[PDB]
């Protein structure tokens, strides 16, 4: 399970949003359709980042805290939408993995 | 004290496999000889006994906990400890039965098995073939129980032999190859149990005559073909190295570059 | 010191095809080709690897004309040759170099009869070898990140549901190209080098470094050229999105050939 947070704000500001874990296997991303905004695996190592928000924003980890952080700076306009924290994980379902979703957080600019 | 590897079955996943697998590769063989991108093990010839052998401490979901003690050389089982009782398979020749009195030397029981560990002697003691052992989280559970409680009169020979058959595969020969380790990883994954197919069971079989072959391979191209199996029955040949370096991650070591 | 067998085996290279003395002729400066893997006991398609460093067929030598690219490779007298012109490596990762050169056995195009000649090493698909008496490629399921199967849909390629599904069979030919089995004449292709450029499937026409595989024994699949890997982008297979990234080992780069 995953609950998002950190959630109004002028165009050029700075917000950085949490995401706490109930349960470090899982690999976590970010999206806001929902699109992909960024990824990260799950030790950390590989971070991966939409066009859009490159340059803009960074996703970091902390599997001794299972908190997933979005920072956002240089906001516009463009990223107003409601920010969701999602994470994959190896066991089995009709996709063959699993797929973990939060509730959402809203975010304005 | 030999270094130690610890693998838990309670909560065992895809992950916490690998770190095992990976960790037990590390402490096998230094790294440092490696024949066309793959790792070969220490010679055994120049190799002092207090870095004879390695030890992989095994527990699960009811705390029982067992000890295997890993040759170096050949990252084989030739024994375990069960609470302050040591058993091990009949070595092959003297120096191996003295190298063995340099494990577990604090255990107060000590016994040799009649029976070596290779799977000919243990299956016809199972009572079954590897093809019919189902491998997976599950069945790595309950060998370690039946391990634990040999020394209690509790584990009859055929589910000794059959735990034994479990652990050597799940842990020696993923060791020896990755394609194996990913085939306990399908099982971990899932948590499914199944038997090995005959592409594992002939990897097992060959990995003596793939270390040579390798080895003493020009530029990779192997003398004489060595014949595999796929996961359905149909049998194919491999000339080169090539094909190999994915599959195999460790070599018995068998003659200088 | 291990022994060092001399071999007798094919060669095979671009587009399956096998390393050949054309018409069979072994005139001295008779040229090498491609040209499709015989099934007999034909000499000019059966090379020795002798501990000399010498490949040979029918007692002659595989010899490159000179040392400078674009040059062409023929077969000549063992004892006549420059000697340095006689020798070669065969790398692990398929390639076959002349050291004295320091250029690399190529195939420049891709039909059969095409001249042998040496280039510059740039780890392209042209320039990918196997010593074999396999003359078909290899054709498997390649398992990755949560077990799932790589599948090639037209174009694209991404990682989903295995289903023993042809679009999930790749063909691995001894030129280094991964192929989808449903059409051979495509080629898993990455069209740059850049860190996460999407691949994906395309002609085996221009046999580029962008179209080469190695199988590594870490588990990951090598672009040798740019020396990325493949990755399931994110680690987030939804995204159907396998690109070129910088190894960090995480499962998301973690292949296995199941056959
Ligand atoms: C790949 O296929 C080729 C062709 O089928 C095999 O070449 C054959 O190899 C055998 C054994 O290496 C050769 O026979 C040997 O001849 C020598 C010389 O007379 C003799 O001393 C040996 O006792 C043996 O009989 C045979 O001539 C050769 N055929 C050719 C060159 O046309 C080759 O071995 C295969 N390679 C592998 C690695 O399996
Ligand atoms: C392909 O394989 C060759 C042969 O193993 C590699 O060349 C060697 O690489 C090692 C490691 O950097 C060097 O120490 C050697 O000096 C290199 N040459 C030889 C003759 O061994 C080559 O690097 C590989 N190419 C790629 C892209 O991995
Ligand atoms: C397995 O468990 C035991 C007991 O909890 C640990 O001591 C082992 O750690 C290893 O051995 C010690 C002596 C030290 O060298 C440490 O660095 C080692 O990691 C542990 N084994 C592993 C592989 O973690
Ligand atoms: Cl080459
Ligand atoms: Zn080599
Ligand atoms: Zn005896
Ligand atoms: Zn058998
Ligand atoms: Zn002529």
């Amino acid at each position: 399970q995953l609950a998002e947070s950190g959630g109004l704000v002028q165009a050029g500001g700075s917000l950085r949003l949490s995401c706490a874990a109930s349960g470090s296997d899982y690999a976590m991303g970010w999206f806001r359709e929902r699109d992909f905004v960024a990824g990260i695996t799950s030790s950390g190592g590989g971070t991966y980042y939409a066009d859009s928000v490159k340059g803009r924003f960074t996703i970091t980890r902390d599997n001794y805290k299972n908190t997933l952080y979005l920072q956002m700076d240089s906001l516009k306009p463009e990223d107003t939408a409601v920010y969701y924290c999602k994470g994959t994980a190896d066991g089995s379902s009709s996709l063959g993995y699993l797929e973990v979703w939060g509730q959402g957080t809203l975010v304005t600019v | 004290q030999y270094p130690i590897i610890n693998f838990t079955t309670a909560g065992a996943t895809v992950q916490s496999y690998t770190n095992f697998i990976r960790a037990v590769r590390g402490r096998l063989t230094t790294g440092a000889d490696v024949r066309h991108e793959i790792p070969v093990l220490p010679n055994r010839v120049g190799l002092p006994i207090n870095q004879r052998f390695i030890l992989v401490e095994l527990s699960n979901h009811a705390e029982l906990s067992v000890t295997l003690a890993l040759d170096v050389t050949n990252a084989y089982v030739v024994g375990y400890r069960a609470g302050n009782s040591a058993y091990f398979f009949h070595p092959d020749n003297q120096e191996d039965a003295e190298a063995i009195t340099h494990l577990f030397t604090d255990v107060q029981n000590r016994y040799t098995f009649a029976f070596g560990g290779n799977y000919d002697r243990l299956e016809q003691l199972a009572g079954n073939l590897r093809e019919n052992i189902e491998l997976g989280n599950g069945p790595l559970e309950e060998a370690i129980s039946a391990l634990y409680y040999y020394s209690t009169g509790g584990t009859q020979l055929p589910t000794l032999a059959r735990s034994f058959i479990i652990c050597i595969q799940m842990i020696s020969e993923a060791a020896r190859f990755q394609y194996i380790e990913g085939e306990m990883r399908t099982r971990i994954r899932y948590n499914r149990r199944s038997a090995p197919d005959p592409s594992v069971i002939t990897l097992e079989n060959s990995w003596g005559r793939l270390s040579t072959a390798i080895q003493e391979s020009n530029q990779g191209a192997f003398a004489s073909p060595i014949q595999l199996q796929r996961r359905n029955g149909s049998k194919f040949s491999v000339y080169d190295v090539s094909i190999l370096i994915p599959i195999i991650a460790l070599m018995v070591y068998r003659c200088a570059p | 010191v291990c022994m060092d067998p001399e071999p007798i085996v094919r060669i095979v290279g671009r587009n399956g095809l096998c390393v050949d003395v054309r018409d069979g002729r072994f005139h001295n400066g008779n040229a090498i080709q491609l040209w499709p893997c015989k099934s007999n006991t034909d000499a000019n398609q059966l090379w020795t690897l002798k501990r000399d460093n010498t490949i040979r067929s029918n007692g002659k030598c595989l010899t490159t004309y000179g040392y400078s690219p674009g040059v062409y490779v023929m077969i000549y007298d063992c004892n006549t040759a420059a000697t340095d012109a006689t020798r070669w490596q065969i790398w692990d990762n398929g390639t076959i170099i002349n050291p004295r050169s320091s250029l690399v056995l190529a195939a420049t195009s891709g039909n059969s009869g095409t001249t042998l000649t040496v280039q510059t090493n740039i780890y392209a698909v042209s320039q990918g070898w196997l010593p074999t008496n396999n003359t078909q490629p290899f054709v498997t399921t390649i398992v990755g990140l949560y077990g799932l199967c790589l599948q090639a849909n037209s174009g694209q390629v991404w990682i989903e549901d295995c289903s023993s599904k042809a679009e999930q069979q790749w063909a691995l030919y001894a030129d280094g190209s991964i192929r989808p089995q449903q059409n051979r004449d495509n080629c898993l292709t990455s069209d740059s080098n850049i860190r996460e450029t999407v691949v994906k499937i395309l002609s085996c026409g221009p046999a580029s470094s962008g179209q080469r595989w190695m199988f590594k024994n870490d588990g990951t699949i090598l672009n040798l050229y740019s020396g990325l890997v493949l990755d399931v982008r994110a680690s987030d297979p939804s995204l159907k999105q396998i690109i070129l990234y910088p190894l960090h080992g995480d499962p998301n780069q973690i292949w296995l050939p199941l056959f």
